[PDB]
């Protein structure tokens, strides 16, 4: 399902609709449009945990979770200098909260279905 | 319903050629037409320095515009009109219509 | 090329890192919260909140800073 | 480059449906004569084509106000891999 | 900032508002018959726009 994951991800970064970053993602939250986002643990974060549980399981956001968050920016694709292949020099992220405009993709229906149960 | 035909050309003869085969049109196609109405033509004047540089003679030249306009007075509806003036036009002539 | 006057930079932001808790307080349970000021004017995002000063608060696109 | 990222993408909106347009060179004008609906900087707009003729995906000459850019087959590759539109459709310069 | 001091002048009036037709030549311009133009450019571009030199 991870692949599907990816393919919506990358067609949502075609599409643009989605709020690249963290402060614009809070700007999207304020604007109330919190669909989904992918979360990780056990990362680099002094106390942060406790900040994006709270952020997360406050009102109609996805639980989705990842390993770590150095990963995360690589389906965003950041500052990918050099495309063809494996970039020489990559920075992180941590949460990209999308807003996706046409929600009927071909694996959308059971993404939604992992989301809900 | 006299109909105005503003005959406007950049060349004389040109336009007094023009004058004078649709002159023959209207009195081939069987209408009556009132005389050829003779308008003054207008020179204007450019005169203009030609030494890029302030040294030198002080030597101008004359460019002038020749151009000319005619009009005519008909009798017939505005179709016959219509007919004849958007047929056999040439480059040089811009033609204006007016109804009255 | 050099000027005998000093160099009279533009102002460069700060890198104030990890202001995410100056934006989202944390209670001792997790709940949200807010702590600033808000701009009352709706032509500014809620998320853009209005800028607060030591003794005023200044907006930042409407630019309507109000005084107590 | 200091021009809003809405407006340049409206730019290669407008350069999709032709394969050129016009410019006057002023650097005291933001009103743009051809296109009219929304505000844009057309300082910026031919600093953009200039950014573009420099790298190379787009041609560039004068005529006593207007430059001039002629879109290629490169040109057009770089624009459906920019703003990412499917590569089966083609701009209405070749429509005869 | 130079955003909102581009305006500074009103450039509604004198040279600066009208400039050559050719170059953006700022002397010598002919604004008869609305030409706009400088004399030396006009003199080089005046024979193919249907004229004949008479007097
Ligand atoms: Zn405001």
């Amino acid at each position: 399902v991870n692949t599907a994951l990816q393919e919506v991800l990358k067609t949502a970064l075609i599409h643009d609709g989605l709020a690249r970053g963290i402060r614009e993602a809070a700007k999207a939250l304020d604007k109330r449009q919190a669909h989904l986002c992918v979360l990780a643990s056990n990362c680099d974060e002094p106390m942060y945990v406790k900040l994006v549980e709270a952020l997360c399981a406050e009102h109609q956001i996805n639980l989705i979770k990842v390993d770590d968050n150095k990963k995360l920016g690589e389906w965003v694709g950041l500052c990918k200098i050099d495309r063809e292949g494996k970039p020489r020099k990559v920075v992180g992220c941590s949460c990209v909260v999308v807003k996706d405009y046409g929600k009927e993709s071909q694996a959308k229906d059971v993404i939604e279905e992992y989301f809900k149960c | 319903h006299r109909i105005r035909i503003t005959l406007t050309s950049r060349n004389v003869k040109s336009l007094e050629k023009v004058c004078a085969d649709l002159i023959r049109g209207a009195k081939e196609k069987n209408l009556k037409v009132k005389g050829p109405v003779r308008m003054p033509t207008k020179t204007l004047r450019i005169t203009t320095r030609k030494t890029p540089c302030g040294e030198g003679s002080k030597t101008w030249d004359r460019f002038q515009m020749r151009i000319h306009k005619r009009l005519i007075d008909l009798h017939s509806p505005s179709e016959i009109v219509k007919q004849i003036t958007s047929i056999s036009i040439e480059p040089g002539v811009e033609v204006e219509v007016t109804i009255a | 090329k050099s000027y005998t006057t000093p160099k009279k930079n533009k102002h460069k932001r700060k890198k104030v890192k990890l202001a995410v808790l100056k934006y989202y307080k944390v209670d001792e349970n997790g709940k949200i919260s807010r702590l600033r000021r808000e701009c009352p004017s709706d032509e500014c995002g809620a998320g853009v909140f209005m800028a607060s000063h030591f003794d005023r608060h200044y907006c930042g696109k409407c630019c309507l800073t109000y005084c107590f | 480059m200091l021009m809003p990222k809405k407006n340049r993408i409206a730019i290669y909106e407008l350069l999709f449906k032709e394969g050129v347009m016009v410019a006057k060179k002023d650097v005291h004008m933001p009103k743009h004569p051809e296109l009219a609906d929304k505000n844009v900087p057309n300082l910026h707009v031919m600093k953009a084509m200039q950014s573009l003729k420099s790298r190379g995906y787009v041609k560039e000459q004068f005529a006593w106000r207007h430059f001039y850019w002629y879109l290629t087959n490169e040109g057009i590759q770089y624009l459906r891999d920019y703003l990412h539109l499917p590569p089966e459709i083609v701009p209405a310069t070749l429509r005869r | 900032g130079h955003q909102q001091l581009y305006w500074s002048h009103p450039r509604k009036f004198g040279q600066g508002s009208r400039s050559c037709r050719v170059c953006s030549n700022r002397h010598g311009l002919i604004r008869k018959y609305g030409l706009n133009m400088c004399r030396q450019c006009f003199r080089q571009y005046a024979k193919d726009i249907g004229f004949i030199k008479l007097d």
